[PDB]
């Protein structure tokens, strides 16, 4: 989320959680490959469908209801 | 071993296709310099660099 | 086979339909499952 | 003659925790030393199952090479 | 981390901690030079290191313990 250090010399920064099994999206340094990094852990279908309360199919954000 | 006495046609000279100056073989794509140890230590002559300034020739070796 | 435009008898191989499903364990697969 | 016989010996497999499966290890699994002085490999013979609830494990493991390098 | 506006046209968003100094990943736009946008910020592993109190050196997330 960020990371940083601070004028006095102390570090700060955050430690997001890491799950086993989860998707994530991978972009190789200069598309060369034996480098990975991960850009950002994207959930399935369901699992989004499971953490969800809403129960709209759809509709345009800019309405009251 | 041959002699001339072999020899029908022949075409060969100099050629400056191939000119670096500055010859490094860096480590794999995973290690890199910002989050890790020391990328690279090239290697370059002061006098070829006067006709040929900073022309670097890089090679990845997978085993390293 | 000139007959209606049959053509070549041999076009219809034996191994044009049959065939099976392609999965693991022919080849380095099924060699550490030797229980 | 006796031709060059095989070194082997016993290796120690440690684990993160206890293990609650009983996994399985084929025979012919490698093994080699991170020593640039001795890049001999090692690879084992005889199956070997890891009982559950347990913590270690001993096995053998066989040199590739003969001679003095095992 | 999210923006947008409301149906009344107010504004909303959040501003995430910015640090100098930090190693960023960038994606430049149709693989054009001279147009970055940063997509993540990623620290070093002294940092993570030092920002972290776990002291198991690995396993499987699965386990209980």
């Amino acid at each position: 989320s960020f990371i940083g250090r601070t004028p006095e010399g102390s570090v700060f920064g955050t430690k997001p959680l890491i799950t086993e099994g989860s998707v994530v999206l991978i972009g190789f340094l200069n598309d060369d490959i034996n480098s990975p990094i991960i850009l950002s852990v994207y959930g399935d279908n369901e699992q989004n469908k499971m953490i969800n309360t809403n129960p709209l199919d759809g509709g345009k954000f800019d309405t009251e209801s | 071993k041959v002699p001339t006495e072999d020899f029908i046609e022949e075409d060969v000279g100099k050629s400056d296709v191939e000119t670096y100056s500055i010859f490094t073989a860096t480590p794999a794509g995973m290690l890199k310099e910002l989050n890790g140890d020391v990328f690279s230590k090239p290697q370059f002559h002061p006098e070829l660099t006067d006709r040929y300034g900073y022309t670097k020739f890089e090679v990845e070796n997978i085993y390293l | 086979i000139l007959e209606d435009g049959k053509g070549s008898p041999h076009r219809f191989a034996g191994l044009w339909n049959q065939s099976s499903d392609f999965m693991g364990g022919l080849m380095g697969e099924d060699t550490s499952k030797e229980l | 003659k006796r031709q060059s016989k095989r070194a082997y010996g016993d290796v120690t497999i440690q684990f993160y925790q206890p293990l609650d499966m009983r996994m399985y290890i084929p025979a012919g699994t490698t093994f080699t030393s991170t020593r640039q002085e001795y890049p001999q490999q090692f690879e084992t013979l005889v199956d070997y199952y890891a009982e559950p609830d347990s913590t270690e494990i001993v096995v053998e493991v066989y040199c590739k090479e003969t001679g003095v390098a095992g």
